[PDB]
């Protein structure tokens, strides 16, 4: 791919997301979603492998069904309201259709089946672009329509996403599938608090974006795709293993790291509304996310798996990858707890 | 945690590239006169 | 010589002159000896319906003149 | 909810202007020039009241004044107007440009007689 | 998040197409201009909760103009009762509803 | 009603002619033929060029659909904006054509 | 520059003609003094009804009759 | 609501159920998706033309063009699948189960 | 029975959908989609949308379904119970809705549907010397600057994407 | 009464295409130093009748088609879209007066390729399928250039009504301000109907070779009706005649003479040039015709604005 | 030549349009009286049909406001013949 064409395609993705974010018309939301899908399709086809083609086909079919359901919801709201302003919807059927459309777009369970599939078949940079940038626009659309969101449906989707993400990440050996199931659990966390306080949804979105960016940047820097190469990383560079141990510690919500910051705040907005069973259940389920993070830290940094003879050659060459914002994202994702009230800038 | 169902599952290749798993041939008959056997590539 | 191709062109010209003449004569016959009214917009159709409703025959082509007023 | 207030059939009765569309289009410009005041008053009443039932009497004035137009055509300029509206009535699109000489004769008779 | 770029920058990108009572080419009015106008001038600046609990009358009127549920329900009732009385023989259609009216103009 | 009548007349004349052409010499008595082309045994190989010109036609057809209402749009009051948007649409069409030209898109079906 | 232009006029006259026509089309409306005539021709077409205004008492510029001298004129369109 | 609204919504529903149950091919599912888009087009333009929404008449054409562009993209993906396994069967797209 | 013409057309429309929702073959599915597109163009023709109906005929049928069948001819090589079964099932439910809404004149599945004709909800006015839908589309350049910009950029990006992803290198 | 008008429209089409086959044979023969048919009838006037009766009593091929529905349906659609496409023609008054007759004709032009596609698919020979794919690609490419040229010419006209083209050409012809568009439109309509030098199936296979004598005859009738109507469309679009509302026969005779001359020009072009290659005609469209079409489209968008020459909507 | 003829065509078009806007008020008044007559006839028929049905008020508006609402086509031609309905609601669309 040409650098100019790749740059133009990336700005097209950014323009589509911005168009969804800044528009006050439903047709422009739909237009931005199609812009985003059409411009992100070739990034998944960067290597021209059969797995990339199948992943792009599955992503295309799921996004097409989601966009068509979104247009059906827009048309129903047009009929029953006579206007296009992006605000609360004026039909429960249109609200339900739009909610399941955005759940299919975000990868919420039980529409999650493409997320561990697709992320396995695409490169690491494209998977990072997916799992971080593609989740901004549907979360904005969910933010704007929360007066019409059914509570039962969104809480069912949240608990299903958290449980299925934990039980799915409990099994994998590949890193990309682990990050996919972790993403599913995290969006269950973010949507569980949406109807009570969306500022916590914004805070959890930002923290999840920083953590996923740090982990994917570490994986790109070490060129690791399975757990065994991540185990091998201890011989080549120990500082990378220390960084992935600290980041995986923070991703599990272990205090005093910054990953304790979102979910705890979420509990603080759900015991105010006298809902005690749900946050306790969600923390108990997120213990499984902590479990497979602990398994990864056991394999990587807390022990030393055996290495090979050719690794000695890799001792003679310094790394030359542009590890952009890796120290900043490592610091920001782990020592951000003593600046917890800064979330008030998102209110 | 392998079970009976996921017993034949192989690990993905390290480069994530699978093995890739023809020339068209035409026969123009005698329908002066000439029979041509042509091999094309598109 | 070259003019022996002219009977075929004459037959084709007759066959192509037939539909236009037939359409013009049918339009003049079926609309009171005048051109068929063109209703491309809703205002012209409203005018045509007003003539049909004012003729008393339920035929728009029977135009009532100044004799129909007091 | 409420009951719709509707005028009786005696309030809707008036002497109609029973002419065709080509008759009206032949004398449209002179009708606009001469019968301007009741037409403008009726249209202002319609656009301000936003209700036909509140404008009915004004509408009656139109159906009076326009009739007083056509009678003045019938008394003085019947034949050139007859020729002009027939020439307008022939064509399918009722074009003004196909009837220039009859329009000129009708306008000359109207100007020198009215 | 909804970043109001348009209101901050003063530009107009899609506000002309959001509602139905907006400025139209050749000032062509829609069939429910007045109802939606009244609903909009009610619900302006009072919030969604007060908008949905305070002028439900205007929103019901606008929805009735939009979809005409009650109008065709009343028409169904009238036509059904007319058909029943026609079958029972106690009603006949007047001549002006049969096609011999010699209408107004 | 006139257009539907004309469509039905054309359709019924077409199927009458097809039925006559397909069944009139069927009533004649003749002798049958055995069940048996240069590529009978060979499979059809895929060619990327025909699919490429098909999708190029589809995209240019969509931009043609966008460009179509210009005769109605020329009667507007914002003449500067209409002229700018029309020229921008045709310029983007030409830019797409030139970019397909430069990247060897129109090769061997030029 | 002149050698390049003669070269492309030698090899590809079609592209040269197309680019010349496109450049003329894109620079000529900004120079012709007849665009404003198009603008006020499109403005002067009466698609809608000129609904009258209620006379409050002080409107000297608006006319009272269609044939009054007040209001806009159309002699320029009649002559051009 | 009107009768044609029920018929168009039922058409959208049966095309959605046709999409969600793959039989053998992928072209058939793509055709089902374009049928869904066509039903959306018809419903939107019926609602728009019924209520005399003047400006909104610009909308369904866009609803065509964008979605039609998407259809082209889908076709290309199918061709890529046809370049790998020689057929557009959906039972060859299972390389990512492990 | 003439006054239900649009409704009658709508029946064929949903019937055509069962032509390709059962998915018999891409050629027969394309034929069913062609019939459905023509019927939908007739439906929007009966509502006054002439330009949009000819958009359906010019761009959907003659533009996009041509490419769909053209790519179909490069697959599904030439030479069931389930296809006929779901066709019969869908036809039976469709005629059940037809019979019920023609019987009691008011049904419901998700929304309340009325059993009268389509002619009731029409407008009694006249549009004047223009077609309202025609000027609504014609306002694409005068009003829809942003829509034109994003659509043109989308089509250009789509051209780039299409010729990029099928290179294979 | 209206069905009489429909029949008087559609039966002279069949008579005209039969005698167009006769006129083609005679004019083609006289241009290469020989005669056409002059033995069967007086100057060969009975030749199309003999050809029709011969073709309708020949034994049908009965090919081993994969599908019989497409095999039947392709002549159905071909003849239907050949005959339906004549109705909005203003000669000087159309059968069906429509607001968007140009768009209607363009829609049927785009829709006519399904006969080629279904004929190629229904035949069991894959070489016929390849030929049908190439013909479809050629037709849709020249459909694109036809649409752009028609858009620019109608932007000069100002409305999609086909009868307005007579009014807008009262002073001067549109071949005087739009002769490059006229030339490119003529070549595009030549390449649309698989006419020489743009036919490919005759040279080195055909898509309709597997059809019987009857269906081949019906395909021939559809193609020749398309040729005649396309010439009539070019005559109406660029070479409009003087129309008198009191004597329509003047316009009828005038445009009949002009369209006859254009059809003779089609046959004249057939007997002058060698056949194009497929990639050569793709090169002619995508690299020569399309840039000039886009440039002239920009020019005709901007020209009425800068000249105060915007035509009326009505 | 085209610019000269197009300017003349624009002048003729605005002449026709000004004739139409001169003719508008009479047609507006006629349309108002016609729709009021149709609504009155429908009201009388509803009065003589619904004398038996309990809980029915003759002429009950379906709107909470007292503002005049333009009559929907089914409210005008509800009790008329089929051919009048067809000519009123599909006469313009089906006219060639």
């Amino acid at each position: 791919m040409n650098p100019i064409i790749l740059i133009i395609i990336l700005m097209t993705v950014m323009l589509g997301t911005i168009i969804v974010m800044i528009s006050t018309h439903w047709l422009l939301i739909w237009i931005g979603f199609e812009m985003n899908m059409l411009a992100i399709i070739p990034i998944m086809m960067k290597k021209h492998n059969p797995r990339a083609t199948e992943a792009s086909t599955k992503y295309f079919l799921t996004q097409s069904t989601a966009s068509m359901l979104l247009m059906m919801a827009i048309i129903i709201n047009l009929m029953f309201s006579g206007q296009w302003t992006v605000m609360k919807l004026f039909n429960p059927m249109a609200s339900m259709l739009m909610t399941m459309a955005l759940a299919m777009k975000l990868g919420m369970a039980p529409f999650h089946f493409w997320v561990p599939e697709v992320t396995q078949g695409i490169p690491l940079s494209s998977g990072l672009i997916l799992l971080t940038w593609q989740k901004l626009a549907p979360m904005s659309v969910l933010y704007q329509i929360l007066p019409s969101i059914n509570l039962d449906l969104i809480l069912t989707l949240s608990i299903l996403s958290i449980t299925i993400g934990g039980w799915g990440g409990l099994n994998q050996t590949q890193l990309r599938k682990i990050m996919a199931y972790s993403s599913i659990a995290h969006m269950g966390w973010m949507t569980a608090v949406l109807l009570y306080n969306p500022t916590m949804t914004l805070l959890n979105l930002i923290i999840y974006i920083i953590m996923t960016s740090t982990m994917f940047t570490l994986f790109m820097a070490n060129s690791t795709t399975t757990t065994l190469s991540l185990s091998h990383t201890w011989n080549k560079a120990p500082i990378m293993t220390i960084l992935v141990l600290i980041t995986l510690l923070s991703m599990g919500g272990l205090p005093p790291l910054s990953g304790f910051m979102p979910k705890w705040m979420i509990i603080q907005e759900m015991t105010k509304n006298d809902s005690i069973i749900l946050p306790t259940l969600m923390a108990i389920t997120a213990l499984l996310n902590l479990y497979f993070y602990m398994r990864l830290t056991y394999s990587t940094a807390l022990t030393m798996f055996p290495s090979t003879n050719n690794m000695k050659m890799k001792w003679q060459f310094p790394t030359t990858k542009r590890m952009t914002l890796l120290p900043t994202m490592t610091v920001l994702s782990t020592m951000l707890l003593p600046l917890t009230p800064i979330l008030s800038i998102l209110e | 945690y392998p079970t009976k169902e996921t017993a034949h599952w192989k690990p993905p290749p390290w480069n994530d590239v699978d093995p890739p798993k023809s020339n068209l041939t035409l026969n123009f008959g005698p329908q002066g006169v000439l029979r041509l056997v042509m091999e094309l590539s598109g | 010589m070259w003019f022996e191709v002219l009977p075929g062109i004459a037959v084709m010209g007759v066959c192509l002159f037939i539909p236009g003449m037939a359409t013009a004569r049918i339009h003049r016959f079926s609309n009171g000896g005048r051109e068929k009214r063109v209703a491309h917009y809703s205002y012209q159709w409203y005018l045509m319906e007003r003539d049909r409703r004012v003729s008393g025959v339920n035929r728009y082509y029977v135009s009532k003149g100044l004799e129909n007023i007091d | 909810p409420g009951i719709v207030e509707l005028p009786s059939l005696e309030d809707l009765k008036v002497q109609e202007v029973k002419v065709s569309s080509s008759v009206l289009k032949a004398a449209a410009h002179h009708y606009g020039a001469q019968c301007d005041k009741p037409n403008k008053e009726f249209m202002l009443c319609r656009w301000e009241e936003k209700d036909p039932r509140r404008c009915l009497e004004e509408g009656k004035l139109v159906n009076q004044c326009a009739l007083e137009f056509f009678r003045q055509i019938k008394r003085h300029c019947a034949e050139p107007f007859t020729e002009y509206w027939t020439c307008i009535d022939y064509s399918g699109l009722q074009l003004f440009r196909r009837c220039r000489k009859e329009q000129a004769q009708f306008d000359k008779c109207v100007l020198d007689k009215l | 998040p909804f970043f109001d770029v348009q209101k901050k920058l003063g530009v107009d990108l899609d506000h002309w197409m959001t509602i139905q009572s907006a400025e139209q080419p050749h000032r062509i009015p829609a069939r429910c201009h007045a109802f939606e106008k009244e609903w909009i001038e009610c619900a302006h600046g009072i919030g969604s909760i007060r908008a949905e609990k305070e002028c439900k009358i205007e929103f019901e009127d606008f929805r009735e103009c939009l979809l005409r549920q009650k109008t065709m329900k009343r028409l169904n009732a009238i036509k059904r009762q007319r058909d029943k009385l026609i079958k029972e023989g106690k009603y006949t259609p007047p001549p002006h509803h049969s096609g011999q009216e010699d209408l107004r103009p | 009603m006139n257009l539907m009548i004309t469509l039905l007349t054309n359709f019924t004349l077409a199927t009458l002619l097809v039925t006559i052409a397909f069944w009139l010499p069927q009533l004649n008595v003749y002798s049958e033929k055995t069940s048996p082309d240069p590529m009978g045994s060979a499979r059809l190989p895929f060619s990327m060029k025909f699919f490429l010109v098909a999708i190029t036609f589809l995209l240019f057809d969509l931009e043609i659909a966008l460009l179509l209402p210009l005769p109605w749009a020329s009667q507007t009051t914002n003449l500067n904006t209409m002229l700018t948007m029309a020229l921008l649409l045709i310029f983007l069409l030409a830019v797409s054509l030139a970019y397909e030209w430069t990247q060897k898109g129109l090769e061997w079906t030029e | 520059v002149a050698a390049f232009l003669k070269n492309v006029w030698a090899k590809e006259p079609v592209l040269v003609a197309s680019f010349a026509i496109a450049g003329l089309a894109v620079i000529l409306p900004t120079l012709s003094p007849y665009t404003k005539y198009s603008l006020m021709i499109n403005r002067a077409t009466p698609y809608n009804y000129p609904v009258p205004l209620r006379d409050d008492g002080n409107m000297p510029d608006v006319p009272s009759h269609p044939q009054d001298p007040q209001g806009p004129s159309l002699e320029w369109l009649k002559r051009l | 609501m009107s009768l044609v609204y029920m018929n168009i919504m039922m058409a959208f529903t049966v095309s959605l159920t046709g999409l969600l149950m793959y039989r053998s091919h992928l072209m058939s599912s793509l055709l089902c998706l374009e049928g869904m888009m066509l039903s959306l087009f018809i419903l939107a333009t019926l609602m728009i033309l019924n209520s005399h929404f003047t400006l909104a008449s610009m909308m369904p054409i866009i609803l065509l063009v964008f979605a039609a562009c998407e259809a082209a993209l889908g076709l290309s993906l199918l061709v890529m699948v046809s370049n790998t396994y020689g057929t557009d069967y959906v039972q060859n797209l299972n390389l990512l189960q492990c | 029975m003439m006054t239900y013409i649009v409704f009658i057309l709508s029946i064929i429309f949903v019937m055509g959908f069962v032509g390709f929702s059962s998915k018999p073959s891409p050629i027969y599915g394309g034929l069913g989609l062609i019939v459905s597109g023509g019927v939908g163009c007739g439906i929007v023709l009966n509502f006054g949308g002439s330009f949009l109906g000819l958009m359906v005929f010019l761009i959907y049928l003659g533009g996009m379904m041509v490419v769909f069948g053209y790519t179909t001819a490069m697959a599904t090589e030439q030479y069931n119970k389930v296809v006929l079964g779901t066709f019969i099932t869908g036809l039976l439910m469709e005629f059940l809705m037809v019979y019920y809404v023609l019987k009691d004149k008011e049904v419901e599945i998700v929304f309340k549907f009325n059993g009268m004709g389509d002619w009731v909800i029409y407008d009694t006015g006249d549009s004047g010397f223009f077609s309202e839908e025609a000027m609504g589309i014609a306002a694409l350049y005068s009003y829809g600057t942003w829509l034109v910009i994003v659509t043109g950029w989308s089509l250009l990006i789509g051209v780039v994407v299409i010729m990029e992803i099928t290179r294979g290198n | 009464m209206f069905m009489i008008n429909v029949l008087t429209l559609i039966i002279p089409i069949l008579l005209a295409v039969a005698f167009l086959t006769l006129v083609e044979r005679k004019v083609l023969g006289y241009m290469q130093f020989r005669k056409g048919p002059n033995v069967v009838g007086p100057y060969g006037l009975l030749q199309p009748i003999a050809d029709a009766i011969k073709l309708f009593i020949k034994e049908p091929l009965r090919p081993a088609t994969s599908s019989i529905s497409m095999f039947i349906l392709a002549p159905i659609l071909a003849l239907t879209l050949a005959l339906t496409m004549w109705i909005p023609l203003p000669m000087p008054y159309p059968l069906i007066n429509m607001n968007l007759g140009v768009l209607f004709m363009l829609a049927m032009s785009s829709l006519a390729v399904y006969s080629i596609l279904w004929s190629g698919w229904a035949s069991n020979s894959k070489y016929a399928l390849i030929g049908a794919l190439r013909a479809v690609a050629q037709t849709i490419s020249y459909e694109v250039t036809l649409a752009i040229i028609l858009l620019s010419v109608l932007l000069m006209n100002g409305s999609f009504t086909l009868s307005t083209l007579i009014i807008t050409q009262e002073q001067v012809w549109l071949i005087f301000p739009a002769w490059p568009l006229a030339m490119m439109w003529f070549i595009s309509t030549l390449a649309e109907t698989n006419r020489a030098p743009f036919d490919l199936t005759e040279g080195e296979s055909g898509f309709n070779v597997e059809y019987a004598a009857g269906p081949f005859a019906l395909f021939f009738m559809a193609e020749y009706a398309n040729i005649i109507m396309m010439n009539i469309f070019t005559t109406t679009l660029f070479l409009g005649a003087f129309h008198n509302p009191y004597m329509p026969e003047l316009y009828t005779i005038n445009f009949t003479i002009k369209s006859l001359l254009l059809s003779i020009t089609f046959l004249w072009i057939r007997a002058s040039y060698p056949r194009f290659r497929y990639d050569q005609l793709m090169h002619l469209l995508w690299k020569n015709f399309l840039p000039l079409t886009l440039a002239l489209c920009m020019w005709h968008v901007s020209l009425p604005i800068l000249l105060s020459s915007i035509p009326p909507q009505t | 030549s085209m610019m000269r003829w197009n300017r003349e065509r624009r002048r003729l078009q605005i002449e026709d349009f000004e004739a139409r806007i001169a003719l508008m008020p009479l047609l507006q008044a006629e349309k108002d009286r016609r729709v009021l007559q149709m609504l009155r006839e429908n009201l009388e028929e509803e009065a003589t049909i619904m004398k038996d049905v309990p809980g029915w008020k003759v002429g009950e508006s379906v709107f909470h406001t007292t503002r005049w609402v333009t009559p929907m086509m089914g409210e005008l031609y509800g009790l008329r013949t089929g051919e009048e309905i067809l000519s009123s609601t599909y006469g313009f669309i089906w006219y060639t």
